[PDB]
RNA sequence: ACGAGAACACGUAUGCCGAAGUAUAUAAA
């Protein structure tokens, strides 16, 4: 897939990144995603427990909070389809798709970090 | 065990052709014959003293000596040089030495059986290699045999692997550098193979 | 038997008296079919002898080690008894070849027996894993030409011994080597070690003769339940 | 009089070590590929089939050293790498021999003296040929029962040295039995 | 003459380092590139610990002499009375169940734990790195036992029971005292593969 | 030789930071991706303390040649002496009770702790981020004791209980000086897993 | 592309290598490469798993991240044509070419390890 | 009716032993 790859090169303008996105501005999101990663990894079955569903709900709430806090994060989340992807992940309730999302978002962050001021 | 066989290369002509057109009497060929005979029937006895070798069948132009591996090589080199002295570098010797295990039927080992080898292989490469292993311990037959494993397969990826192995060793930069430079060259690497095989 | 390489066939050196080194020819054993008439007529030079010898890589020799643990190593502390065997291996395009002649019926029978034999061995330790073969019958024009000449001398290509009543006139002018041929026998009496053929001498496979002799299948038999045969019949090459 | 041919391939399940050089392994002095001698197959098979019990041992392999003479009725040949194992190892770039480092522990001292023993690679395949000279019609069933039991034993045993230490386990696959001389049927004889 | 096959799996509790290659890598098959446990390791550790169980005096230690029945089980055939070995220990190979497991859950087959050394009078550290086989790995083993003497089967399997039980409370490989290489045996099996001997009364825990 | 087992639990009092794998991560397994305390760490720490309790001259320190009785307890086999270790330490593994407890109270396993340095006559900070194992977690351990001789077992376990006390009032891990690494010991259990020795009079605090 | 394997000797300047590259800084890359080398080697067919394709995507992700963390690694990766060859290997999806890349990368690593401060 | 015919390069032992991923590094504004 790696739409992250060509998207990150689509967002290099004149230089600002996503209108000035920086790696310090995604720390909380990275932490939350990492904790959900380790918790889901600890899980055995593929069916997502209702508690992990509530974790996903709070994760969605946190994306929305951060996107309301800053404009560049809002543009990043909007164009990278984070919100639609999270909605679909919540709909599917499958662990493997959540791990695939984790890998995608990690790739996004890695590209954003490799292209910086 | 070691076994050595040698033949004078220019002996049929020497007996027969001899010195042309002016020294071809009975007397002068007779004295030449006596000289070769006495050489192979005294000088061997004296030359072999410092060597752990027993003399089996020697005379005419046949040299048949058997003993320890290392000793046979050293004595063969000594005899070749001492012969070139006595023949004033006019007559050459061809010789073969092989490694034969103990308790083989000697009838079978017999039917199996210079400046280059002395100067290039024994004197330079062997000496630097022996010093290298003497200075740095833990280089047992395992390390040497991995060197062989890389060398005998003549491939460039193996050259990179050998570079990695020498890097992981703890030899002095001079030793490693010399080994790697030799390893890059076909003649040198064959000579290096022979020398390190002799080390073992 | 006479060896071959990829497309070259070989016959032994005639022990013929060539008048010139006397060194380069001595180290030579076999002369291929291409240059054989050249050898017989002096058209071979010393450098050519060196070259032919150089090309003669048609197999290599080896000793394989083995041990025998049928001894008291089965029973109690007792040393193993290592023994050695001698082997020869041919490169992927070498082998040996025959020359046979007789009636057509005899050759048909020989074909049947050879088919039987290809899955048995032709050597020593057959039962231990040495010496099976596959055979092919090919008609080489040049070897046929060499075999079907007409001359005054004769080159003995096999091992023969004249009968009693022809040897005196057989050995008039000849150059030859004799070989003590010995060996044991298979299923004659109780003890193999106590049965051993009487030694037999026959001319070698390169001797040269003036007067032809026919041979005979000579018994080397004694103290046995059946006759044991040795072969002595020449295959002559007439040039 | 017919000659039965028993052909197949054997896999090296765990590393193999015949080691006639020692500690090298037996090879061919030009091809530099390892082989498994017929003498090894025959010796281990004879020891097993005899220890299982004699006259049958004399019958299959032949002794002819005890005041009576019996000719060998089973001929065993060497084995060699198949084309398949060679091509597979070449493509996947796998060397033909592994070298295991070993070690020994002294008691009251606990100093370790190491060893270096060469071993044929796992998964290698050897192609073999046996021959059965049927000199008696009325005994082929019995003799292939014996050779069956022998191969069954060898399946569960080792070839070469150090088998107690964990190497030499082999397997037999793809055995076919054909009659190559004579007019004896062999469509009922069976070997795993 | 019968032969009895012993089968099961070895489950790695804590990381294992056989590592005969010497950085400091583990032994690996050259056809699968996966770690193996050489059978010499099993035989030697069973030898050593079950020897140290019974009498093992300083004279016995110096001349490598051992107990008569451990010698019977593992064979000596050096001097005195030759006893041919009787238990054949094979190697152990990385099982396909755990291969599917770790492939599916994306877990490495080897960890490289980094270790340190604090020397004294200097307190200067010099690092090192060691490869170790991941826990939860499962290796498949086979033993073969030969019945050279019928009446001795019970005692021999009793002793090999001792061997298994004692090994479960010890280590394989190196760094055993540093935490490494504790194993357990699980899903054992006994079956007569050749012969006419019953193997129902047999057990190995 | 009989083997006496020691089992128990490490309670994490304040943070614990091994971090052999390294922003600056800690050592973690790969089958569960949950942290561990490597056994080498425990063994080295106890050896250092128990050596320091006995005599220690600059020469003992010069070449890690230590007092004879600690040497006996942990093995040297270097100075021409026959000494294999008598005490085996394994690794410690995130326990099940901890996992369940943190799951049903919704608390993470690792804290990410930010640290700074204030430069002298500069008053400028350079930040650091250090990740440490969360408090109150428990890891379980198992030790193995070998009885090479009968008449040093009581004395050796006296030494071990002294060492455990010293650890209970010391730090294990990185930078206890800067704050993290105090531990405690609970639920000591003593069994003789293989052998015929009694484990009733023997105790460790 | 073997000039890309012996560029390592052309990059011994004055003395630091690759501007201060150390193999120690290549450890995560080496670990991942070994992991998927083993996994590919056990595989039967030439056609790679789609999950293996995603794995290769994860390789590129990690390569970019490492190039972001350290500048010497960045130079090593950029000038030796690592990124294009990774993309190309992803493009052909054949096992033998993946092994070819593995041999090239291992040769790089070992030869670089020959020279270190 | 082949210088043959009997004949396991076998048996004993492992990668071991001591090593802490440590030392500083006001969570300033």
């Amino acid at each position: 897939m790696t739409f992250a790859h060509e998207v990150v090169k689509s967002n290099v303008k004149n230089q600002v990144l996503f209108n000035g996105l920086t790696t310090s501005k995604l720390r909380n999101l990275m932490e939350q995603v990492n904790r959900l990663y380790t918790i889901a990894f600890n899980s055995n079955e593929d069916q997502l427990n209702e508690e992990f569903i509530d974790e996903l709900e709070y994760l969605k709430i946190k994306f929305y909070y951060e996107a309301g806090r800053e404009k560049s994060v809002d543009e990043f989340l909007k164009k990278t389809l984070m919100f639609p992807i999270i909605d679909r992940v919540i709909k599917k309730e499958s662990k493997k798709f959540f791990l695939d999302y984790c890998k995608y978002f990690e790739a996004l962050v890695a590209y954003a970090k490799y292209y910086q001021k | 065990l070691g076994v050595v066989r040698a033949d004078i290369d220019n002996l049929g002509a020497t007996f027969i052709s001899g010195i042309p057109e002016k020294y071809n009497s009975i007397s002068r060929t007779a004295t030449l014959s006596r000289q070769l005979s006495l050489f192979f029937k005294y000088e061997l006895n004296h030359l072999l003293e410092n060597y752990q070798i027993t003399a089996i069948y020697s005379g005419g132009d046949d040299l048949f000596l058997i003993g320890a591996w290392d000793d046979i090589i050293e004595a063969s080199i000594y005899i070749n040089d001492k012969f070139k002295e006595f023949t004033l570098d006019k007559l050459t010797l061809s010789a073969g030495v092989g490694m034969f295990s103990g308790k083989y039927p000697v009838s079978k080992m017999a039917f199996e059986t210079w400046d280059e080898f002395k100067k290039n292989i024994l004197e330079e490469k062997l000496l630097v290699l022996q010093q290298g292993f003497s200075q740095t311990d833990e280089h047992g037959k395992a390390f040497i045999y991995k060197m062989l494993a890389l060398l005998r397969n003549n491939e460039a990826i193996n050259i990179a692997r050998l570079a990695y192995l020498l890097a992981r060793s703890k030899m002095n930069e001079d030793f490693t550098s010399k080994i790697f430079n030799w390893a890059q060259n076909d003649k040198d690497k064959n000579q290096l193979i022979t020398a390190l095989e002799y080390y073992i | 038997t006479f060896p071959y390489e990829n497309e070259l066939y070989y016959l032994p050196k005639p022990l013929i008296k060539i008048d010139s080194n006397h060194k380069a020819f001595k180290k030579l054993k076999y002369v291929p079919v291409h240059h054989y008439n050249q050898y017989l007529n002096g058209e071979l030079s010393a450098e050519d002898a060196t070259d032919l010898n150089d090309i003669f890589n048609i197999g290599y020799f080896s000793l394989q080690t083995k041990v025998s643990l049928i001894a008291q190593e089965t029973d109690s502390s007792a040393d193993s008894e290592p023994y050695s065997v001698g082997t020869f291996t041919f490169e992927p395009e070498a082998g040996l070849y025959f020359i046979a002649k007789g009636s057509e019926e005899t050759l048909d029978h020989l074909n049947n027996i050879m088919t039987a034999l290809q899955y048995s061995g032709l050597g020593g330790k057959r039962n231990a894993g040495y010496g099976q073969f596959e055979y092919e019958i090919i008609n080489n024009q040049q070897l046929s030409k060499l075999l079907n000449q007409n001359g005054k001398h004769s080159i003995l290509l096999s091992t023969a011994m004249a009968k009693k009543e022809e040897i005196e006139s057989a050995l008039k002018e000849a150059r030859y080597i004799l070989t003590k041929r010995s060996g044991f026998v298979q299923s004659t009496n109780y003890s193999e070690m106590l049965v051993k053929k009487s030694d037999f001498y026959s001319f070698s496979s390169g001797s040269v003769f003036k007067n032809i002799f026919n041979g005979d299948i000579f018994n080397v038999g004694h103290n046995g339940k059946h006759p044991v045969y040795r072969y002595a019949k020449p295959l002559w090459l007439e040039v | 009089y017919s000659k039965i041919k028993i052909s197949g391939t054997i896999e090296v399940v765990t590393g193999l070590h015949i080691g006639g050089g020692g500690s090298p392994v037996v090879r061919d002095l030009q091809t530099k590929l390892p082989i498994i001698p017929g003498s090894s197959i025959k010796g281990k098979m004879r020891n097993l089939l005899a220890k299982h019990f004699d006259e049958r041992v004399l019958r299959l392999f032949g002794s002819s050293e005890k005041g009576n003479i019996q000719r060998a009725r089973l001929q065993i040949s060497d084995a060699f790498f198949s084309e398949k194992t060679k091509e597979h190892f070449a493509q996947n770039d796998i060397a033909y021999t592994e070298t295991k480092f070993e070690n020994t522990i002294n008691r009251l001292t606990a100093v370790a003296n190491p060893r270096q023993i060469e071993r044929v690679t796992r998964g290698s395949e050897f192609d073999f040929v046996f021959i059965y000279n049927v000199d008696e019609e009325s005994q082929v069933e019995d003799d292939f029962e014996n050779i069956e039991k022998a191969i069954h034993l060898l399946e569960n045993d080792y070839l070469g040295g150090g088998g107690t230490r964990g190497n030499g386990r082999i397997q037999f696959k793809d055995t076919n039995i054909e009659t190559v001389v004579g007019e004896y049927d062999s469509t009922n004889l069976k070997i795993k």
